[PDB]
C-alpha cells in the first residue's frame, strides 16, 4: 500500500498492478502509433503516393 | 490465378506442409504452456521431486525425430526437381551484372524514371513454355539476380560463371532486384523479365 | 581499508615487509597477512549499504558528476565525436524530424496510408491529407533544402 | 505459503502431466487436419480446384 | 557453518561439526629443521602467530 | 656448490624479499613501464598524424 | 532498507539533487506538478 | 533527522485519546540488503514507546486527569509524553 | 626430516658400469631412439651427398615453367603498388 | 612459521596485462602507418627492440615463480595449456594449407598455355609440374629437420630416464 | 590525492581478479551495447521516412552501409560476447567451482585490455576518419578490397580490430577450459559442475576451432588489399572467402547462444526454487550443439552455386542440429512446471519471452534451412527477421534474466520491480512490433541492405516506426532506472 500510483517500494508492486500496466502502456502505444500517423501524414512522401497515382496503377 | 512456373509450385506446396507441421506443433505447446501458467500462478500443482522422468524424455527427443525425416526427404526432392530441366533448351541467354546495372546479350539496363524503383529501360525477354538458359556472372564485384517469384535467385560473382536453367508458363513483366550488397546504388538495380 | 602495518611488522616473518618500507603500495603488492582486513569488491557500496544509503549522493555536485560519467559518460562522448563529424546527418535529421523536409509532398494532395496486413492492397488502404495544412499551419514547403535528385 | 498444493511425485505426474500430454495430443491431431484443410481447402486431395 | 559448534542438517537430520586447523609451517627457504625440534622455538612462533598473526603463502 | 642451488638460496636469503619477481629487478621495471609511456605516445602520435594528413614531420 | 538521511535538505522544492535526478534519472515534472500519483504515501515507517 | 518523539493527543471535553508522531517518509525505490531500518519514529531509543503506550492504555480509557499537562494551542486536546510509563 | 637433506647432501650410488651413459643405454626405448637417427643418418644423407657426387657434372634439364604470356604484360591494368612504396617484389 | 594457503596459484599484479595490448596495438598502427605514408613512423629495429625488450619479463617471473610457487596441480595446468596452444598452432597451419591447396584439388583449370598432348613435346607435363620449387635444396633442410627432431627426442629420453 | 589517483588506475589496470575483470567487460559491454543501440536507431529513422530523408544523396549511401556494418560488428563481437561470456564467465566461474582464481591470471587481464585496444581502434577508425568501412558486417569481397568507397587505411584498421577481437576470445576461452578443468575443488566431478561451468567449457571449445581460419580469412583480404595479390578477384575465389568466414560464422553464432542456455538454467535454479529437469539431458543437448555446429557452416551460401548434393547435405545437417535444441526447449517447459517461481519477477518474465522468442526464432529459421525453400528466402528481410528475434529476443533476454538477477547481490541493493517491468515489457512490444513484420516482407520479396525501398512495402515499414519509437522509450527508461539505482532518495518529508 505504500509508494505511489504507479510504482511500489523495492521488490513490492503497487496494489491492482497488472491492470495499470496494462492501461499506461496501452496508453504509450496509442501516443507512439498517433505520433507515426501524424509523420506519415505530414512527412516525407514521393509523388509516386498520391491518391491519383496509385488509384491508375491500381486498375491495370 | 496462375503459378508462373512449376518449381514455384513444387516450392510453395512444401511451403505450405512446413508451416501445417510448425503450426500444428505450436498450438500443441501452447496448450501445454496454457494449462502450466494457469497452474503455476495460483500456486497449484508443486512437486520438487518431479526433476525427471525416463519415458517421456526418451519419447519427446524421438518424436521430432521421425516428423523431421518426412520434411528432410520432401526438401531434397525439391532441389532436385529444381535441378532437373537442365539440358532440354533450345535458347542461352548471357547476363552480366555491372555497378548498378544489368548486360543481357550485350544490352544495357538501368532503372528508369516512369517507375520509381521497379521498372527498367530495357527488360530481359523470353519466350513462354520454352526452356531457357541463363548464364549469369558479373565485371566488378557480386550481385546477385534474384527473381523469387520464378523460383531463380542465383548469386552473380566475379569471376565465377553460374548457370540457372529458367522457365516461364504466365505471360508478363516479373520484378526482382540485385539481393546482394554491392554498393551505393545497390537499392536502385532492378531487374525485369518478360514472359512472351 | 586502514593499513595493518603494526601486525605485519610484529608478525612471524617480519623479514618480508621490508619491501613496504620502498615505493610499494601496501594493498596491490605486498604479501597478505593472516590478520589483514577483508577487502570488498565496490567499496563505496560495501560501506553504504549497512548504513541505508546509496553509493552517490545527488545534492553532491562531485557525486552527480561521477555518475553522470559512468552511467552517460562514453554514449555523450561518441555522440559529440559523431555530430563534430557528420554535421549534416544530424542536422538532416533534425530538418525530417521537425516536417521541415518533404521529399516531392504538394498542397492539398491526398496520400496512400496503410498500417499493416501485408503489401499494399487496394481492398485495405485509406488515403490522408496532411492535418498541419488542414489547420493553417502550412501554406507551402520549403525548397532551399537539400533534394536527393537521381532517385 | 500456507494455501500452496503440494503433491508427490506420484501425485503430480498421474494427476497433472499426463492429462496434459493427452490434451496436447487432441491438439496437435486436430490442429494438423484443420491447417491442412484451412490451407488447400480438401481434407486430402492437395489443393481445391486445382486437381 | 562457524567453526567448531554441533551442527544439524534438518533436510537430513545428520548432526556434523566442522572445524578448522590452521597449515602453520616451517618458512620454506631451506632453512627447515633437519631433525627432530623441540618445543621451545615451535613455543615463540606458536605465541608470535597466536598474537599477531604470520603471513600467508599466496 | 651447485650453480641452481645457490640460485635458489640467493632468491630466498639474497635478496629483500618482494612480493612481485618483476619488482626483484629495480631497473627492468623502469624500463617496461618506460616501454608502456613511449607505446603510449606512439599510438597517440600515429593516430593524430594519420587523420589530419599531416605527418608532424614538416612541422 | 533505506536511511533518509537528513529530511530538512530533501524537502526542498527545487534542489540540486532533483535536477540532477531530472536530468539523468529518477526525477521530473511528473513529480512536481502530480505528487499525489508519483510519490503517494512514499516509503517509511507507518 | 531528530523530531519529536511519539506523543499522546487527550481530549478532556470529549475524553477520547489517541497515540500520534511524526512519520517520515521519502519517494520509493530499491532498498538495501545489509540494513534493517532502526527506530526512526523515536530516534536515539530502544523502542519502549510501545510496551508504554500498551500498558497505558488501560489508564487513558478508564479517565484520566490531565488537568496538569500542557495544552495544544487553543484546542481542548493535551499532550501526554510516552517516555515512561503512564500510571497517575 | 624435510627432504631438503637429500636436496643439499644427495646419496652416491654405486654402478658396474664404466660410465653412467653406457648404462642408460641398456634401455630398449634409447635403443631404438638410436635406431632411428642412424637409420635417417646412414639411408638418406650418404645416399643424398652419393648422389651430388653422381651428377656433379650434369645439367638440370627440367623445362622451365611459363608464368606471364606476352599480351598480358600489363596484368589487365591492375595496380601494384606494395606498400614499400615501389611497384617491386620484397625478395 | 608462514600460514599455508590452498594449492592454487594466487596470482600476482603485473604490468604484462597492459603491455602486450600496447605492443598489439603499437604493431598495428605502425602497419597503418606504414601502409598510408609508405615511410616508417620509427625505426623497425627500434621497434622490435622495444618489442624484445617488453618480453623478457615472462622468463624473469617464471623463474622467480618456479623457486617459489610450484606443485603438481600448477604443472598439469601449465603443461594443459601448453597442449591448447599447440592445437591452436595446428589448426593455423591447417587453415593456411586451405588456404593453399584450394586451387589445385579443384584439376580443371584455365591455363595461359597449352596442355593438351601431341601438339609439343613437353606440354602434356605443363600444367602437372611447377619445376621451379627448389626441390633437392628442400630435401637437404628436410634432412635437416629430421636431424633436429630425431637429436632432440633421444636427448629428451635420456635426460628422463 | 595523486597518491589515490594513481592507485585507482593501478587496481583497474594492473589487476588480475577475475571478479573486477568480470565488471570490467560488463561495463565494456554494457556501453558497446548502447553505442550499437544508437547506430540502429540511426537506421531505423533511414528506413522509416521516404526520400532518402537522412543522407539526402544516392551517392552519400555509403554513409547507411556503413551504419549497417558497424551495427553488426559492435552488437555482435562487442555486446554479446563480453557480456555473456566476459562479465558472467570470469566472475562466476571461480565461484562456482570453489577455486581462487582462474588459471593463468595474467593472460585474463590481457584478454580485457586486448578488448579495449579493439574497442579503442575501431571507435578512431569509423567516427574520426573519412569514409569508413561499408561493406556489410560479412566484410565479402571484392567489395571490401577492390572498389571506389572503401580504400582508406580505416579499413585496414577495421580488419585488425576484429584480430584482436579473435585474439581476446582465444586466451578467454583457453584459460576458461583449461580452469574448469583441474581447479574444481575435492568431491566435483567433471560432469557434476553446474550446467552455466559445461556450457562455457563448450563454447570455449567452440571458439577455439575456428578462430584461426578467421584470422586466414582475415589476413588473405589484407594482403588483397595491401600487396595486390589475387586471392579474391576476378581471378580468384570470393567464394573461397565465404567458406572460410562461415566456417567460423555460425560456430561464433551458436557460442553466442549457448552462454545463455547457461545462465538462464543457474537462474532458474535459484528462482523456481527447484533442480532443472533432466540436468544430464540439458548438459548433453549443449554438447551435442556444440558439435553439430561445425558441419552446417554452408548453410549461409545456397545459392552461392553449390553442388547439389552439398545442398542436400547442408539441409540434412541443419534439421540434424535442429533436434537437440527442441530437446533442451522442452526441458525447459518442463522445468518450469512443479516450482514456485516468484510470480512478480522481471527475471521470471524476461524468462518466459526468452523462451517464447527463442522457440519462435527456431522455427522462423529452420524454414530456411531447407535448401530450395532458402532460394526464395536469402538476402530477404524474413534473414533479419530470423536473427534479430533470436539475438535481440532470445540473448538480449537472457542478458536481461542475469542482470535482474545478479544486480542485488553484486550491489547489494533490490531492484525497482515496477520499473523493470515497464522496460521490459516496452522493450517485448516495440522489438516485435519492429522484427515481427519483416517476416512478411521478406516473403514479399524485399530485400535488405536496402535504404530506399518499393512502395510496395510501405506498411511493414508504418509497424516498424512504431517499434522504433516504442524501443527509444524502453531503451530510455532502462537507461534511467539504472542511474537511478546507484543514486540516494532525491525528496522526504513529514507524514
Ligand atoms: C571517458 C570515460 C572513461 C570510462 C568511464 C569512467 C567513469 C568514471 C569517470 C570519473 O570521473 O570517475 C571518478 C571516479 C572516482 O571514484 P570515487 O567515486 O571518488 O571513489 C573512489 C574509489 O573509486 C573507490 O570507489 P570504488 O572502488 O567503490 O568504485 C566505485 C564504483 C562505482 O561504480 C558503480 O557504482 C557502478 C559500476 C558498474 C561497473 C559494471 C558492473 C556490471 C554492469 C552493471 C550494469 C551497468 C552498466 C554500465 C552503465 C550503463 C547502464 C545502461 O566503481 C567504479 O566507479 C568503477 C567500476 C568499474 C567501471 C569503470 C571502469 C573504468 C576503467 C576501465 C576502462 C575501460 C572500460 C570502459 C571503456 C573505456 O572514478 C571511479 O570511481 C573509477 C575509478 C577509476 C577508473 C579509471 C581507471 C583507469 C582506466 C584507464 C583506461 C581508460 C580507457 C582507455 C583510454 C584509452 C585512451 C583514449
Ligand atoms: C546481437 C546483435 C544485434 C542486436 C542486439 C541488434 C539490435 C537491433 N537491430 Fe540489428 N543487426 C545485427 C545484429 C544485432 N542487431 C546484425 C548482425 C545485422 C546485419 C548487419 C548487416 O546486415 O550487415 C543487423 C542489421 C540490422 C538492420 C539491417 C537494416 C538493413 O539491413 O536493411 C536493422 C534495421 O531494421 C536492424 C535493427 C535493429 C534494432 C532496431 C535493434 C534494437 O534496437 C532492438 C533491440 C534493442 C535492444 C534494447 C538491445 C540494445 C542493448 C542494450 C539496451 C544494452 C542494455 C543491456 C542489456 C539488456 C544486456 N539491425
Ligand atoms: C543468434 C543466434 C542464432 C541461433 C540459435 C540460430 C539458429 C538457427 N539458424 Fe540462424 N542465423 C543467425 C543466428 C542464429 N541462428 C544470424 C545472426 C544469421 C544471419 C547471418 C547473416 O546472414 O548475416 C543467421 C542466418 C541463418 C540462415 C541464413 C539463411 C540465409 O542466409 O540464406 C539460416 C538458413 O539455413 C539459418 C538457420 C538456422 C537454423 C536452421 C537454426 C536452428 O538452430 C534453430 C533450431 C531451433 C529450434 C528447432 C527450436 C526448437 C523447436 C521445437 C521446440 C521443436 C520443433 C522441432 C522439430 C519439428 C524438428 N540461420
Ligand atoms: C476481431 C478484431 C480483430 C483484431 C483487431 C485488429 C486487427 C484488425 C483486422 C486484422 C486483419 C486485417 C489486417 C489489418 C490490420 C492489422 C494490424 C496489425 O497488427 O498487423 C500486423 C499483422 C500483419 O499480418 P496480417 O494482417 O497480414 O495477417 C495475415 C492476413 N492474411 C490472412 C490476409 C494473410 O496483423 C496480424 O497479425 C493480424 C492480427 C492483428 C491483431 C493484433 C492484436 C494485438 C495488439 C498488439 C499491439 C498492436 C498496437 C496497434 C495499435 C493500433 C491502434 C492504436
Ligand atoms: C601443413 C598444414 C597442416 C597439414 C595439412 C594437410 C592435412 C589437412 C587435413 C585436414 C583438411 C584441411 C582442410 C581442407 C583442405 C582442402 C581444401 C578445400 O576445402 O578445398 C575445397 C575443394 C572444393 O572447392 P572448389 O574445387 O569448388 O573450388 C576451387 C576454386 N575455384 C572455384 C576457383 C576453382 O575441395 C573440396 O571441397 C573437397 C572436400 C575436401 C577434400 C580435402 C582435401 C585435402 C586432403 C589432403 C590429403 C593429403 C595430405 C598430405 C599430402
Ligand atoms: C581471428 C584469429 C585471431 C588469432 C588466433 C590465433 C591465436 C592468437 C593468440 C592466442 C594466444 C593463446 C595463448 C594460450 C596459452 C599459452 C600458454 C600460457 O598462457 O602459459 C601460461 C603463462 C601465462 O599465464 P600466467 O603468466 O598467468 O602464469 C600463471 C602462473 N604459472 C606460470 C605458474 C602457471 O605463459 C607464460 O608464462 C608465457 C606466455 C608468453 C606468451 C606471449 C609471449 C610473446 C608475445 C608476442 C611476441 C611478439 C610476437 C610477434
Ligand atoms: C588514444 C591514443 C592512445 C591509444 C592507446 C591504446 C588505448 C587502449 C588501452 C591500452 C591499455 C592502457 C592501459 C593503461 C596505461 C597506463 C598503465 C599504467 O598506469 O600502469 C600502472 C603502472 C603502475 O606502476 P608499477 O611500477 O607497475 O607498479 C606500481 C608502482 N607503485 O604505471 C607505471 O608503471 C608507469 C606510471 C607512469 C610513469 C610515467 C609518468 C610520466
Ligand atoms: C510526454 C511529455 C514528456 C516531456 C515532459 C516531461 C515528462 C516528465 C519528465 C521526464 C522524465 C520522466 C519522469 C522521470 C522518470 O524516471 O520516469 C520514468 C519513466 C517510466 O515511468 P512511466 O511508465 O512513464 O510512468 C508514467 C506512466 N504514464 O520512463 C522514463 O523516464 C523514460 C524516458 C522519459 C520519457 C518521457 C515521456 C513521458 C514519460 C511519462
Ligand atoms: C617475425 C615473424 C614474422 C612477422 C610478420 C610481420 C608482418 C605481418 C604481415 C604478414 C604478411 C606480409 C606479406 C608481405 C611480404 C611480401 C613478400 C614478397 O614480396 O614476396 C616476394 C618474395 C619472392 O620474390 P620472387 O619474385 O620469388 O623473387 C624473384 C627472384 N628470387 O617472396 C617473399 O619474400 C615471401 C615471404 C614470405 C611470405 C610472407 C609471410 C609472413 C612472413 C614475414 C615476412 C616479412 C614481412 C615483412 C612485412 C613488413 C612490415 C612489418
Ligand atoms: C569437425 C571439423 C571438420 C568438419 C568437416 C565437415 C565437412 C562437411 C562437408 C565438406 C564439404 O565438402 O562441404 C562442401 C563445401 C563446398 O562444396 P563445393 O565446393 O560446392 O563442392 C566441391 C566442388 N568441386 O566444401 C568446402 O567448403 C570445403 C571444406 C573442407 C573441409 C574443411 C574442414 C575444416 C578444417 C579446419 C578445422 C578442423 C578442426 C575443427
Ligand atoms: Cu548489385
Ligand atoms: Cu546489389
Ligand atoms: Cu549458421
Ligand atoms: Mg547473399
Ligand atoms: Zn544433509
Amino acid at each position: 500500500d505504500k509508494g505511489g500510483f504507479f510504482f511500489g517500494v523495492g521488490t513490492q508492486l503497487p496494489r491492482n498492478f497488472f491492470p495499470k500496466f496494462l492501461a499506461t502502456t496501452s496508453a504509450i502505444m496509442g501516443v507512439t502509433y498517433g505520433l507515426v500517423w501524424l509523420y506519415n501524414a505530414a512527412g516525407p512522401r514521393a509523388k509516386t503516393q498520391t491518391r491519383k497515382w496509385k488509384e491508375l496503377e491500381s486498375e491495370d | 490465378m496462375r503459378y508462373g512456373n512449376r518449381e514455384i509450385e513444387s516450392i510453395i506446396l512444401f511451403f505450405d506442409q512446413t508451416i501445417i507441421l510448425y503450426t500444428s506443433i505450436i498450438n500443441a505447446l501452447i496448450v501445454g504452456i496454457i494449462i502450466i501458467i494457469r497452474k503455476w500462478y495460483n500456486r497449484k500443482g508443486i512437486c520438487n521431486q518431479y526433476i525427471y522422468h525416463i519415458k517421456i524424455e526418451v519419447i519427446w527427443t524421438i518424436l521430432p525425430i521421425i516428423f523431421l525425416i518426412v520434411i528432410v526427404l520432401h526438401s531434397v526432392t525439391v532441389i532436385y526437381n529444381l535441378e532437373i530441366n537442365k539440358g532440354t533448351n533450345n535458347k542461352y541467354i548471357n547476363v552480366i551484372g555491372n555497378q548498378w546495372y544489368w548486360i543481357y546479350n550485350n544490352i544495357e539496363s538501368r532503372i528508369s524514371s516512369l517507375g520509381r524503383i521497379i521498372l527498367v529501360d530495357q527488360p530481359l525477354f523470353i519466350k513462354a513454355n520454352n526452356n531457357t538458359h541463363l548464364i549469369i556472372s558479373s565485371l566488378d564485384v557480386i550481385h546477385s539476380f534474384a527473381l523469387p517469384t520464378l523460383g531463380i535467385k542465383v548469386d552473380a560473382i566475379p569471376g565465377r560463371i553460374n548457370n540457372i536453367s529458367i522457365n516461364g508458363l504466365t505471360q508478363g513483366l516479373y520484378v526482382g532486384y540485385c539481393s546482394e550488397l554491392c554498393g551505393s546504388g545497390h537499392a536502385f538495380m532492378p531487374i525485369n523479365l518478360i514472359v512472351y | 581499508h586502514g593499513s595493518n602495518l603494526y601486525n605485519r611488522v610484529h608478525g612471524n616473518l617480519p623479514q618480508l615487509y621490508v619491501e613496504q618500507l620502498y615505493n610499494t603500495d601496501e594493498i596491490l603488492d605486498t604479501v597478505p597477512h593472516s590478520s589483514d582486513p577483508v577487502h570488498h569488491m565496490f567499496p563505496k557500496c560495501a560501506a553504504a549499504s549497512p548504513l541505508g544509503f546509496r553509493p552517490y549522493d545527488n545534492n553532491k555536485l562531485w557525486d552527480a558528476f561521477v555518475l553522470w560519467a559512468i552511467v552517460y559518460g562514453v554514449t555523450t562522448i561518441f555522440c559529440v565525436l559523431h555530430i563534430l563529424k557528420y554535421p549534416q546527418i544530424w542536422k538532416h535529421l533534425f530538418e525530417t524530424l521537425t516536417f521541415q523536409y518533404t521529399y516531392q509532398r504538394e498542397i492539398g494532395e491526398e496520400y496512400v496510408w496503410q498500417y499493416g496486413g501485408g503489401g499494399l492492397n487496394p481492398a485495405k488502404w485509406r488515403f490522408v491529407k496532411s492535418p498541419l495544412e488542414e489547420l493553417g499551419l502550412v501554406t507551402e514547403y520549403r525548397s532551399d533544402l537539400d533534394y536527393p535528385d537521381d532517385l | 505459503g500456507g494455501d500452496a498444493e503440494i503433491l508427490s511425485y506420484t501425485e503430480y505426474v498421474s494427476t497433472v502431466v499426463y492429462p496434459t500430454i493427452f490434451y496436447m495430443a487432441i491438439t496437435f491431431v486436430v490442429s494438423l487436419f484443420l491447417m491442412y484443410y484451412y490451407i488447400y481447402g480438401t481434407f486430402f486431395s492437395s489443393t481445391r480446384n486445382r486437381f | 557453518v562457524p567453526p567448531n559448534t554441533l551442527a544439524v542438517c534438518i533436510d537430513c537430520g545428520i548432526h556434523f561439526v566442522a572445524r578448522i586447523n590452521e597449515q602453520l609451517t616451517f618458512w620454506p627457504d631451506g632453512t627447515q629443521p633437519w631433525e627432530k625440534v623441540d618445543f621451545k622455538a615451535v613455543e615463540g612462533f606458536l605465541y608470535k602467530h597466536y598474537k599477531y598473526g604470520s603471513p600467508l603463502m599466496i | 656448490k651447485h650453480p641452481e642451488w645457490v640460485r635458489t638460496m640467493r632468491m630466498f636469503h639474497g635478496t629483500v624479499w618482494r612480493h612481485r619477481p618483476e619488482f626483484r629487478h629495480p631497473w627492468f621495471s623502469r624500463g617496461s613501464r618506460a616501454s608502456g609511456i613511449i607505446m603510449l605516445v606512439f599510438g597517440a602520435v600515429a593516430y593524430g598524424e594519420i587523420t589530419f594528413g599531416k605527418r608532424l614531420g614538416g612541422v | 532498507g533505506t536511511n533518509p538521511g537528513d529530511i530538512a535538505l530533501n524537502s526542498k522544492r527545487f534542489t540540486v539533487g532533483k535536477f540532477v535526478a531530472w536530468a539523468c534519472g529518477g526525477w521530473g515534472l511528473k513529480d512536481w506538478i502530480f505528487p499525489s500519483l508519483f510519490i503517494g504515501r512514499g516509503d517509511g515507517p507507518d | 533527522m531528530n523530531h519529536e518523539r511519539p506523543w499522546v493527543f487527550l481530549n478532556k471535553v470529549t475524553g477520547k485519546w489517541g497515540a500520534c508522531g511524526w512519520q517520515p517518509f521519502w519517494k520509493a525505490t530499491s532498498q538495501s540488503l545489509n540494513y534493517i531500518p532502526d527506530n526512526f519514529i523515536a530516534l536515539r531509543t530502544n523502542g519502549s514507546w510501545v510496551r508504554n503506550l500498551w500498558q497505558s492504555s488501560k489508564v487513558l480509557d478508564r479517565g484520566l486527569n490531565a488537568s496538569g499537562y500542557p495544552t495544544v494551542g487553543t484546542t481542548d486536546w493535551v499532550r501526554i509524553p510516552l517516555d515512561a510509563p503512564l500510571e497517575a | 626430516m624435510s627432504t631438503n637433506k637429500n636436496v643439499f647432501f644427495p646419496p652416491a650410488l654405486h654402478l658396474k658400469e664404466n660410465s653412467i651413459f653406457q648404462y642408460k643405454f641398456k634401455n630398449l626405448a634409447v635403443r631404438h631412439d638410436a635406431a632411428r637417427l642412424g637409420i635417417i643418418l646412414a639411408g638418406p644423407t650418404l645416399f643424398y651427398w652419393f648422389t651430388v657426387y653422381y651428377f656433379k657434372g650434369m645439367p638440370n634439364g627440367l623445362p622451365p615453367v611459363l608464368l606471364n604470356p606476352f599480351v598480358n604484360r600489363n596484368y589487365r591494368g591492375q595496380k601494384r603498388d606494395m606498400p614499400w612504396g615501389t611497384d617491386c617484389a620484397f625478395l | 612459521m608462514i600460514l599455508n594457503t590452498n594449492i592454487n596459484y594466487g596470482g600476482r599484479n603485473s604490468r604484462l596485462c597492459y603491455l602486450i595490448p600496447l605492443m598489439v596495438h603499437t604493431i598495428f598502427l605502425y602497419l597503418a602507418y606504414l601502409i598510408y605514408y609508405n615511410i616508417n613512423l620509427i625505426n623497425i629495429y627500434l621497434l622490435l627492440i622495444i618489442i624484445i625488450f617488453i618480453n623478457i619479463e615472462w622468463p624473469l617471473v617464471i623463474i622467480y615463480e618456479y623457486i617459489y610457487l610450484t606443485n603438481y596441480n600448477i604443472q598439469n595446468n601449465l603443461l594443459y595449456n601448453i597442449a591448447t596452444f599447440i592445437f591452436l598452432e595446428i589448426l593455423l597451419f591447417i587453415g593456411f594449407y586451405w588456404l593453399y591447396i584450394n586451387n589445385i584439388i579443384h584439376y580443371p583449370n584455365n591455363l595461359p598455355y597449352n596442355n593438351n598432348i601431341a601438339v609439343n613435346l613437353l606440354d602434356h607435363l605443363n600444367h602437372n609440374n611447377n619445376t621451379d620449387i627448389c626441390l633437392y635444396i628442400i630435401l637437404h633442410n628436410l634432412l635437416l629437420l629430421l636431424y633436429v627432431t630425431l637429436i632432440l627426442q633421444l636427448v629428451h629420453r635420456y635426460v628422463q630416464l | 590525492m595523486i597518491n589515490n589517483i594513481m592507485h585507482m588506475i593501478n587496481k583497474y589496470t594492473l589487476t588480475t581478479s577475475h571478479k573486477i575483470i568480470g565488471i570490467l567487460y560488463g561495463y565494456m559491454g554494457y556501453i558497446a551495447g548502447i553505442l550499437g543501440y544508437i547506430i540502429s536507431m540511426l537506421i531505423r529513422m533511414e528506413l522509416n521516412t521516404q526520400g532518402l530523408a537522412i543522407v539526402r544523396k544516392v551517392k552519400e549511401v555509403t554513409i547507411y552501409n556503413n551504419w549497417i556494418t558497424i551495427h553488426g560488428l559492435i552488437m555482435l563481437f562487442v555486446f554479446i560476447m563480453p557480456v555473456g561470456i566476459g562479465f558472467y564467465g570470469n566472475y562466476l566461474i571461480p565461484m562456482l567451482i570453489g577455486t581462487s582464481e582462474l588459471s593463468m591470471p595474467r593472460m585474463n587481464g590481457i584478454s580485457f585490455w586486448m578488448l579495449i585496444v579493439g574497442v579503442v581502434i575501431f571507435v578512431i577508425s569509423n567516427v574520426l576518419m573519412s569514409k569508413p568501412i561499408s561493406s556489410g558486417w560479412t566484410l565479402y569481397p571484392p567489395l571490401s578490397t577492390r572498389d571506389a568507397d572503401n580504400i582508406g587505411v580505416n579499413i585496414d584498421l577495421s580488419l585488425l580490430v576484429v584480430h584482436v577481437l579473435g585474439i581476446s576470445s582465444t586466451i578467454g576461452s583457453v584459460n576458461y577450459i583449461t580452469t574448469n578443468k583441474y581447479n574444481r575443488h575435492v568431491g566435483l566431478t567433471f560432469m557434476n559442475i553446474n550446467i552455466y561451468n559445461f556450457s562455457i567449457i563448450v563454447t570455449s571449445i567452440l571458439l577455439i576451432g575456428s578462430l584461426p581460419i578467421l584470422g586466414v580469412a582475415i589476413t588473405g583480404l589484407l594482403l588483397d588489399r595491401n600487396i595486390n595479390s589475387t586471392i579474391y578477384d576476378v581471378i580468384g575465389d570470393p567464394v573461397l572467402y565465404q567458406h572460410l568466414f562461415w566456417f567460423f560464422g555460425h560456430p561464433e553464432v551458436y557460442v553466442i547462444i549457448l552462454p545463455v542456455f547457461g545462465l538462464t538454467s543457474l537462474i532458474l535454479t535459484s528462482i523456481i526454487h527447484k533442480d532443472i529437469f533432466g540436468r544430464e539431458g540439458m548438459m548433453y543437448c549443449i554438447i551435442s550443439i556444440g558439435v553439430v555446429g561445425y558441419f552446417v557452416w554452408a548453410h549461409h551460401m545456397f545459392t552461392v552455386g553449390l553442388d547439389i548434393d552439398s545442398r542436400s547435405y547442408f539441409s540434412i545437417a541443419t534439421s540434424i542440429i535442429s533436434i537437440p535444441t527442441s530437446v533442451k526447449m522442452f526441458s525447459y517447459i518442463n522445468t518450469w512446471a512443479s516450482g514456485r517461481g516468484f510470480r512478480g519477477n522481471n527475471s521470471s518474465w524476461s524468462f518466459f519471452s526468452f523462451l517464447i522468442c527463442f522457440c519462435f526464432g527456431g522455427f522462423t529459421g529452420l524454414l530456411l534451412s531447407s535448401g530450395s525453400l532458402d532460394i526464395m528466402l536469402h538476402d530477404t528481410y524474413f534473414v533479419v527477421g530470423h536473427f534479430h528475434t533470436v539475438l535481440s529476443l532470445a540473448a538480449t533476454f537472457g542478458l536481461l534474466i542475469a542482470h535482474y538477477f545478479f544486480l542485488p547481490i553484486i550491489f547489494s541493493y533490490s531492484i525497482f520491480e515496477s520499473f523493470s517491468f515497464y522496460h521490459t515489457f516496452l522493450l517485448l512490444v516495440g522489438a516485435l512490433l519492429v522484427f515481427y513484420p519483416m517476416h512478411l516482407a521478406g516473403l514479399s520479396g524485399m530485400a535488405r541492405r536496402v535504404p530506399e525501398y518499393a512502395d510496395i512495402f510501405i506498411p511493414f515499414m508504418t509497424v516498424g516506426f512504431h517499434g522504433t519509437f516504442l524501443l527509444i522509450f524502453s531503451t530510455l527508461t532502462f537507461i534511467r532506472s539504472y542511474f537511478q539505482f546507484l543514486s540516494h532518495i532525491n525528496h522526504s518529508n513529514y507524514l
